[PDB]
Order: C-alpha cells, then structure tokens, then sequence
C-alpha cells in the first residue's frame, strides 16, 4: 500500500559456536513489495549443491539460515541481500566455528603409600584431555623409561607405573605430568618402602 | 586488535600424605573481529538515500580442565557446552 | 578421616562490563573446613582497597562480589584455602572491558526537492560510545560550517542549515560518523528547482 524500499528492521548478527552443533543467522526484513532475499559465503551464492543439509526459510518478514551440524570449513562472512523495485539492502555478518578442547586433568591422582620390602606396587592416574595430553613419570624429579624395572602401561585412560618387586632404593617422590596444547597439569605423591625390622 | 589471553592456575598440597597436584591452563581467550566483519548496508533508489554501518565484535572463548566449554560475542549471551559433545 | 582442602570446581576468568557486577565463585571441600582468604595482585583484599566488595562462604561454596567494577579493577584474583592438613590456592584474572558501541543513526538524513531562494534544513541524529566524530559532505568535499551552510550541534542533534539554496547547491549530501570501534553513513540527495 506504500512502495517502501526493503530495510533490516535487525541485522544479522556474528556468531561463535561449536565445530559440530547447529549454527543460525537471523534477520528481520521490511519492504514492499515483499524483497527477494538470498544468501551469500564469501561473495558466493548459497545453494544445498555449496552446503549440503541447509535450512532456508523466508516468511512473515523473517528470513533463517540454519546449519544444523556446523564445520570448521564452514567458517567465513555470511551475508543476507535483500532485493526490490524500489531498492535493495545487504547485511553481513561472520560464522566463527571453535574446535573442542580440554586442558588435562587428573579424574583420579596419584597417592602417597607405604609398603613393605618385595612388594609389588602400582602407581595409578586417570587422566583426561582434548587433545589427548602426553604423560610421563618421575621420581625425585628425574623422568621414567618405561622398561622391566619400571614398566608402565596405559589401559584406556587409566595410566600406571608397576614396580614388580619393591625395596628402600625406590622409596621417593614420584609424579606424573599431563601436557597438551591448551594446559598442564601434575600429581606428585610418595612412596616409602618399609625396612627390615 | 589484540587477543586478550586470560589463563587461571591451581596449586593444592596436603602435608599429611605429602601430595601434592598443580595445574595451569588457557582459560579465556578474548579476540576482536573487524568492523568489516559485521556490516550493514541499504540503498533506496526511489528515494536517492543509502545508509551504511560497520563494526568490531568480540568474540570469547572459555575452557576448562572439567570438560566444559564457553563461548560467545561480549555483549550477546555466552553458550554452555558439555565436552565429550553429543546432541539431542 | 581429615582431607586437606582441594577444589572441586576453581575459579575461572571473568570478563565484564565497565559498570556492571564482576563475580568470582569456587566450590571448595575439606574436613576440618578451611579458612579462606581471598586476594588480589599479591595484596589481600578488603574494603579498604576494594569498596563494596561481598564476600561469603557457606556449603564448600565460595563467592566474591564486585559491584561497579571499573578498568582500574583488572588484576589477578586469588582465593586461597587452609587447615591442619594442607592448603591450596586457585587463581584467576579479572578483565574488565569499556562499554562501546558502533555509531547509530537514529535520525538518517532524507532527500528533499524544494525551491531556489529556500531555507533547507537536513538533520541527523548519531548515537555512539565514544562519542563520535560527525562531519557533513557534499559529493565527497566536506562543508565548512559558516552563515550560509550553518552547521550546529544540540545534544545528539547534528543540523546543517543552508539559509538559501540554489540549483548549484544540488547534490549528493553525506554525513559521516566515526569512532574506534566503529562507523556509519547516511547519505541523500537535494534537488533544488529554478
């Protein structure tokens, strides 16, 4: 009823979310008659043959574009353009997709023990991360080889450090050290192996 | 402009088992988008007018060693994510 | 069963608003329970060097309040927790951002057809954190406010008076609005008829 030239009642707005959950722009649109709308990657027209699995919609002045399962390729500006007899309006905005990550932790820390002389002892963690975090163990500050006298192992999550037999000369500050590319982390606990009596 | 780099630590020891356990980590990562990089722009050719604006946004991202993430633009809501991420 | 203190969730880092509330919160367990103290930049914090601030802690639950935080209130926040059997500190930072905004046109500029001999008024209004730059243009050549194209500034009113307009004065009329975090233009046309 009033030629009106098409204008964002509320732009689009850049957004951060998770490689692998759902991503959507939103926009509100005026105009009349109602303004052809389409999408954009990076200057590029946007069609299920760019991004398979896209939902667009376009009704009630509200247009939508959803990605349901978003990928880290998928990151870069994404623009709205609105078009009409009377003019035409555009509205950008980014897509920032963050991989997971997680700094080590320790679900499960070492722990200070005394045992007996020939004594079989287990030294366990539990440790988790994103990326998965290198581990390694130390006594009295000096880093293990895993080998016949110290053999370590992993089993799952769950790292541990078996001592076959026991004796005096092992007794010590022992501890382990988690690394990855977002954080550190460290248990240190002791061992004392009782003497003759 | 500048990344801001925000990294937490924890230090705990018990004298009475002589353990102890440290930890240090990234723990919010603030960045700053160019104005370029959220813009808007109209033209009215009926009317000879056009109207164009741009401008930063930034962005933050938090982790933790507890598997849960955090992330959003400063000004919009943060969203809450649950590591090990699955769906529903 | 005495258990030295040992954090279940620390503190985190906490980014704010110049002007809002900035909160630290921690979940501690141990048994004797711990005495906590908090502190900031290496010196303890009271309210003597933070004024307002709230503190509490009840149910392994502790929690730092600040009211109306200011730029001057970053640093390194630590809480730290003790009893017979041990103790352990969690740190954290605290950054606190300016409150900005890109340049708004609430008012845009609008084309107008009037007649030679005419006063023609063309007016914006600009919202912005800084406070904006604003300049007036006429085919790209900016306009040197004088009697003839009066330029003049109420609140966030900016006006361009031209006492009296002529074909020549037609054009493309744009006014810019700059800050650091941002820019924006309106711009219009002004046809005047001989």
């Amino acid at each position: 009823m009033t030629t009106q030239a098409p204008t964002f009642t509320q732009p689009l707005q850049s957004v951060v979310v998770l490689e692998g959950s759902t991503a959507t722009f939103e926009a509100h649109i005026s105009g009349f008659p109602v303004p052809e709308v389409s999408w954009f990657r990076d200057g590029q027209v946007i069609s299920t043959s760019t991004l398979p699995g896209v939902q667009i919609s376009f009704s009630d002045g509200r247009a939508k574009l959803t990605i349901p399962a978003v990928t880290k390729a998928n990151s870069g500006r994404y623009s709205l353009k609105a078009t009409n007899g009377s003019g035409q309006a555009t509205s950008t905005a980014e897509l920032l997709v963050k991989a997971e990550t997680a700094p080590p932790n320790f679900v499960q820390r070492l722990q200070s023990m005394t045992v007996r002389q020939g004594s079989q002892v287990r030294l366990q963690v539990r440790v988790t991360g994103i990326p998965t975090p290198v581990v390694k163990f130390y006594r009295d500050g000096a880093e293990i080889q895993s080998s016949l006298d110290f053999q370590i192992s992993q089993e799952g999550d769950l790292y541990s450090l078996l001592i076959a037999e026991a004796y005096p000369e092992d007794s010590g500050t022992y501890s382990v050290n988690a690394t990855n590319s977002v954080g550190r982390a460290t248990s240190t606990a002791e061992l004392l192996v009782q003497g003759e009596t | 402009m500048a990344t801001s780099e925000l990294s937490s630590e924890v230090s705990e020891e018990n004298s009475e088992r002589r353990e102890a356990f440290w930890a240090e980590w990234k723990d919010l990562t603030l960045s700053t988008r160019p104005e370029e990089g959220s813009s808007l722009h109209e033209e009215d050719t009926q009317r000879h007018e056009t109207y164009h604006q741009q401008g930063q946004s930034q962005v933050l991202v938090q982790r933790s060693p507890w598997l849960m993430m955090r992330m959003g633009i400063l000004g919009r809501g943060l969203q809450e994510y649950q590591l090990p991420y699955q769906r529903v």
